[PDB]
């Protein structure tokens, strides 16, 4: 059945700051995606230059 | 003389499809006959064989393999289509030659 | 839904089915659910609400007979709080495309019944409703994603939802269609996610409150009801809301505060997905996720 | 034109993957990633390399053989007054 | 009706069902891109080419100096010239690879897909061919005056044909303007037919790397292959622009910095690298029709490929021995190419004349056969 | 914190993350051909007309 399923252990690939399962993934949100969009910006900048 | 037995065995490793948990037959070229033979397949031989293709991709997207243990061993892999395709191929040399009466 | 929590909460307990494993209920033992009762079951944490014809003082003395609770400690006296649950954006495909249609639910994480913002929230849900082949509206019903919905036979049905808990939430939607629309649907949806946090107008909140008002008023509709809101409203935002007290809280909001709330909840989230059934055409997170942004 | 559906057709694979905003983009780098780029160089290496190797030779060898019909034979002209 | 336009539209109907919503294989390798980068370069050299023209000026008395001019006084032009040329090069590197992918992973069972591909092979050779005699350097004169004569080995036909190449009795003007308005010209028909090659293929979806059904996992173009293709994009225009920059005439044979002379064929003379190959299958067989009938099936051979495929399986993924095979001939054209740069000599001929029978015989012989054999091994 | 300050007042907003790369290449463009171009003349010290320059540039009649 539905109720014998559950997401594998992912901590494996986990980013750092969303690791614990006890703290709000939310507050170190804006960072990981700050990042991310960081390189992107940049990347651009590059481009266009 | 176990020869060809020992060979066979060998080019088998060698392929090493098996290291990607594929049986022999899943590795077949779709071909308009094997099409016709996978076509025939039971459901559960079926989604099963797809499982273990869906697998396999997910590891060459990856550019890995399973662990040794999870490799398929030689003598049990299951020829689970080899006997429905050769039918085919029969049915078919016989609709072939019937046509040139 | 239960997959969607199973995801959407991964690791942490909320991920759990109510109905538990099977392997538990293969084995769990007379002793376990003994002490699931005194280690929960508890007075402090038990609430006893009634409505109808009763008589406040008369039910609060039936208590004190024989619910003679008596507490030593403060240990018996202190409500355990509970270990917070993770929320992480991704999703889980149970595929079968032997079923009639394919079910998809996606999310992003809820404040939980504390925050003044849930009534937002509720607000918003209210401007894409829900629909469903039978309600004779059609073509004509006011719902944005209902509209397209009918006009390009997209969905069986969808719904809004925002599911609270104590500390956390988990504000969505889901639909269920033919296995080939799927896409176009969540693409409507999805849309109308965006629009939300980027151009509702007045006249759109105005409605949804008059929506969100009466379904407030249908929720204390006998005494059962009544007395579910009081149980719950007790357990879990501390004391009793009145339906005077949500009004105000109702018509209070505007549109400048959904854009930013459901902005503040919504846009450029990770968000949870959830698929069951036929769902080849509706694929990559990746581009589930460009879709939380710009609408 | 749009082949998103009519694809195949599948049945019973749970696949769960997560936000890349919520996971590492070159994770185990060591303890993974290398140890399979050896993993993989290995197993191909003694198929691609060993042609290679032999025509290199052949080149070599052409090559000096080639140099060495440059230089002159001393035994030509032992006879020459 | 539909909701979002970019399904709807006429227009972008088509940007999407090619760029966005395609259906691709979740393993394909970095052998995948070279299709795209191949586009590249196509972008490339139309784009560069044509801010050449605008400066080249056809006409042996000027040809040469123009291109000079071109270089020293244009704005920038030494880079557009440095680019346009090399590019040719990293267009035929890229080319090549995209061959060894396709010949490596059966893709050459989209016959069509593939046949059209051949097609775009020769012309980019016929292209890149008069492309090199505009300058009319010793090479570009010399080069010509070869090249084109390989048709008269035709009976009858032949040195008619050749007439007309060159609009003269000889190599002279009339043959460098047609070959300018040529040259001009074909880049385009590539591109044309690149159109339908995509078509063709986009009827079966993109191979992979495993050669088996891919439906079982595939995913949107977008991002994926995407973001894919702009990576590869940079990585492949590394190498071309520091080549391009640092040593533009690295790749490139000097004496072609010598004014042709309708008299002079310079002692050493050897063909663009790219062509080299070619040049010693027809300069191992010591026959005029030899030569050039070794030379026409030294590339269209590739034709037959798709028939002389016996393997049960796709992909040489698991055939270890057809494997060592590919390789083996991978290496087999690698030598054949040293040859082409090396004189007419010993060891280097009778080196050259096996290294061509060795190519011929592993793509008509063992591929087919290995093939088999392995059936055989695996039972089937 | 930067990246949340960065995250949310410039990349967000789909039309400021615009700003911020153009505002940004020029930006980079000006410090990148100044430090290139430096890099590139300190590693050709006394070669260039730039440093030639003076000895005909006004010395002499
Ligand atoms: C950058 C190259 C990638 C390095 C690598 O092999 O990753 C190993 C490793 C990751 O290991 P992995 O997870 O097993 O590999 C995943 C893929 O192979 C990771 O690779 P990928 O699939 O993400 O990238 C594929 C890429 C990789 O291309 C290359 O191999 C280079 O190929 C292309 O995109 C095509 C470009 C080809 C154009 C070349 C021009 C030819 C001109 C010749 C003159 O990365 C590192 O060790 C980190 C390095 C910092
Ligand atoms: C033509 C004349 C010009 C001269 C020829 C140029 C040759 C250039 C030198 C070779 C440089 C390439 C580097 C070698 C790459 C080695 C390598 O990666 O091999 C292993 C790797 C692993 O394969 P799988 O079994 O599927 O693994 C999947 C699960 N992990 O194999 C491959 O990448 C496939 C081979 C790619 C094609 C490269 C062929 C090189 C080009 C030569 C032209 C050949 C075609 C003939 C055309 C006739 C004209
Ligand atoms: C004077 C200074 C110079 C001035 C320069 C002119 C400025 C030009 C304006 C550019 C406007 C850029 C705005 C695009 C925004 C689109 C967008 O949604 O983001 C980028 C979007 C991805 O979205 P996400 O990163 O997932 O997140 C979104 C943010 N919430 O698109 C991308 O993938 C960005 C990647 C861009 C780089 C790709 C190009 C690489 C090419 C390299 C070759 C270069 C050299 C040759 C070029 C010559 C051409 C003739
Ligand atoms: C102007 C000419 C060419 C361009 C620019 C071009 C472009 C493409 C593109 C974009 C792809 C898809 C991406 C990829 O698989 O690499 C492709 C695939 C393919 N091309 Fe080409 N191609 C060219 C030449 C050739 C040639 C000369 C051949 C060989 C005869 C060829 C054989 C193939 C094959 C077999 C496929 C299928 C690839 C697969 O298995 O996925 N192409 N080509
Ligand atoms: C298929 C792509 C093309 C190939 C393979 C190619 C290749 C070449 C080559 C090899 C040369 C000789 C360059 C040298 O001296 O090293 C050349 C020259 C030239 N090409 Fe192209 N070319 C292509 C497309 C174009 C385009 C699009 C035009 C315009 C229609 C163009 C215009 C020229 C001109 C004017 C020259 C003379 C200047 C020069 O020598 O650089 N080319 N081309
Ligand atoms: C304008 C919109 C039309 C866009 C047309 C171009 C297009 O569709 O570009 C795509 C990226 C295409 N590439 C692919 O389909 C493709 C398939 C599998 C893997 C990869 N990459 C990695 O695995 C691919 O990149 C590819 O390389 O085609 C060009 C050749 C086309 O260009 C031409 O045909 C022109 C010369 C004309
Ligand atoms: C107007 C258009 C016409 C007439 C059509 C042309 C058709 C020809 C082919 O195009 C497809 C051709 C490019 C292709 O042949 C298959 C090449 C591999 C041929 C390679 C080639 O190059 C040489 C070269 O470059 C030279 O200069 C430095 C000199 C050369 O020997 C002295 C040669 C040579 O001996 C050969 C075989």
């Amino acid at each position: 059945v539905h109720n014998d399923v559950t997401v594998p252990d992912f901590s494996a690939y986990r980013r750092e700051d969303v690791m614990d399962a006890t703290t709000s993934s939310q507050t170190s949100s804006e960072d990981r995606k700050g990042f991310s969009y960081l390189v992107t910006a940049t990347a651009c900048v590059a481009t266009a230059y | 003389g176990r020869l060809m037995d020992r060979i066979r065995k060998w080019y088998y490793n060698a392929a090493g499809f098996n290291k990607y948990g594929l049986m022999r037959d899943d590795t077949l070229y779709e071909d308009d006959d094997v099409k016709e033979a996978l076509k025939r397949l039971p459901e559960d031989l079926y989604n099963e064989r797809m499982f273990r293709i869906k697998r396999a991709l997910d590891l060459s997207l990856k550019h890995r393999i399973l662990p040794k243990e999870q490799w398929v061993k030689y003598e049990e892999d299951k020829p689970y289509l080899e006997p429905y395709l050769k039918e085919v191929i029969r049915e078919r040399l016989e609709r072939e030659a019937w046509n040139k009466k | 839904f239960d997959y969607l929590h199973a995801t959407a909460f991964q690791g942490t307990a909320l991920a759990r089915t109510v109905e538990g494993t099977t392997e538990n209920i293969k084995h769990l033992t007379r002793a376990d659910l003994a002490s699931y009762i005194d280690t929960h079951f508890k007075a402090p944490r038990m609430v006893l609400a009634a409505a109808g014809g009763i008589s406040h003082k008369e039910l609060v003395d039936a208590a004190r007979q024989h619910f003679s609770g008596v507490s030593f400690t403060y240990k018996e006296d202190a409500v355990p709080i509970l270990p917070r649950c993770r929320f992480t954006g991704s999703e889980i495909r149970a595929r079968d495309d032997a079923l009639p249609v394919a079910h998809v639910a996606l999310a992003v994480e809820g404040p939980g019944w504390a925050d003044p913002d849930n009534v937002v929230l509720h607000v918003a849900n209210a401007i894409i409703g829900r629909y469903d082949r039978t309600f004779g509206g059609g073509k004509h019903l006011s719902s944005r994603l209902a509209a397209l919905a009918v006009e390009h036979k997209l969905c069986h049905s969808f719904q809004t939802f925002n599911t609270s808990y104590s500390d956390t939430g988990l504000f969505g939607f889901h639909f269920v269609a033919d296995p080939l629309s799927i896409d176009d649907m969540m693409f409507c949806a999805q849309g109308e996610w965006m629009r939300l946090c980027t151009s509702t107008t007045e006249s759109e909140v105005k409605r949804a409150k008059n929506h969100l008002r009466s379904a407030m008023v249908a929720q204390l509709d006998g005494t059962t009801p009544v007395c579910e809101t009081i149980g719950s409203h007790l357990l879990n935002y501390g004391r009793r809301i009145s339906l005077e007290e949500w009004d105000s809280r109702i018509s209070a909001v505007d549109a400048r505060m959904v854009r930013d709330v459901c902005s503040k909840y919504i846009y450029d989230k990770c968000p949870a997905l959830a698929a069951v059934g036929p769902i080849e055409q509706l694929l990559d997170y990746n581009r589930i996720r460009s879709g939380m942004y710009w609408i | 034109g749009i082949h998103f559906g009519n694809l195949a057709r599948v049945r019973h694979i749970i696949t769960y993957s997560l936000s890349p905003f919520e996971q590492r983009a070159i994770p185990n780098i060591f303890s993974d990633a290398l140890p399979n780029v050896w993993r993989r160089f290995s197993s191909q290496v003694f198929k691609v390399a060993p042609p290679f190797l032999g025509a290199y030779l052949l080149y070599s060898w052409g090559t000096q053989e080639f140099e060495r019909l440059k230089r002159k034979n001393p035994a030509d002209y032992e006879n020459d007054q | 009706m539909a909701p979002n336009i970019r399904k709807s539209h006429p227009l972008l109907k088509m940007i999407n069902n090619s760029l966005i919503d395609l259906p691709a294989p979740s393993n394909i390798s970095a052998w995948w891109n070279f299709g795209s980068l191949l586009a590249v370069c196509l972008m490339t050299q139309i784009l560069t080419g044509l801010l050449l023209a605008m400066h080249y000026t056809a006409d042996t008395s000027l040809a040469f100096s123009s291109v000079a001019h071109t270089c020293r006084n244009v704005q920038y032009g030494w880079l557009i010239r440095n680019l346009h040329a090399n590019g040719a090069s990293f267009f035929f590197i890229c080319i090549f690879l995209h061959i060894g992918r396709g010949l490596y992973y059966g893709s050459y069972l989209y016959k069509e897909t593939w046949n059209t591909g051949v097609i775009l092979l020769l012309t980019l050779m016929a292209t890149a061919f008069v492309g090199y005699v505009l300058p009319w350097g010793q090479m570009s004169f010399w080069g010509a005056t070869v090249i084109t004569n390989l048709f008269s080995a035709i009976p009858y036909i032949g040195h008619t044909l050749v007439e007309w190449a060159w609009g003269g009795f000889s190599v002279d003007n009339p043959t460098l303007t047609r070959f300018f308005a040529l040259h001009f010209l074909l880049p385009f028909a590539i591109a044309g037919i690149t159109i339908i090659h995509l078509t063709f293929l986009h009827e079966s979806g993109s191979n992979n790397p495993l050669g088996i059904s891919s439906d079982s996992d595939k995913i949107p173009f977008h991002p994926y292959y995407s973001f894919k293709d702009i990576l590869g994009l940079t990585l492949m225009l590394t190498p071309f622009l520091t080549l391009a920059l640092f040593s533009p005439n690295l790749l490139g044979d000097p004496e072609n910095f010598t004014p042709a002379n309708p008299l002079v064929t310079p002692p050493h003379i050897k063909p663009e690298w790219y062509f080299l190959f070619a040049y010693a299958i027809l300069r191992s067989i010591p026959n005029k029709l030899g030569g050039v009938l070794a030379l026409a099936a030294s590339v269209l051979i590739l034709f037959l490929i798709p028939f002389l495929h016996k393997s049960k399986q796709r992909t040489m993924t698991f055939r270890p021995l057809s494997q060592t095979l590919f390789w083996l001939l991978v290496a087999n054209l690698l030598i054949l190419t040293w040859i082409g740069s090396q004189p007419v000599e010993h060891p280097f001929i009778i080196i050259g004349q096996m290294a061509s029978l060795s190519y011929f015989t592993i793509l008509l012989i063992l591929f087919p056969t290995i093939g088999t054999l392995e059936n055989k091994m695996l039972n089937y | 914190a930067l990246l949340r300050q960065a995250y949310s007042a410039l990349f967000r907003r789909t039309s400021t993350f615009a700003l911020t790369v153009v505002l940004g290449a020029v930006l980079f463009e000006r410090a990148f051909d100044q430090g290139a171009d430096a890099i590139f003349e300190h590693l050709n010290e006394g070669k260039l007309w730039k440093h030639i320059k003076h000895k005909y540039e006004a010395s002499e009649e």
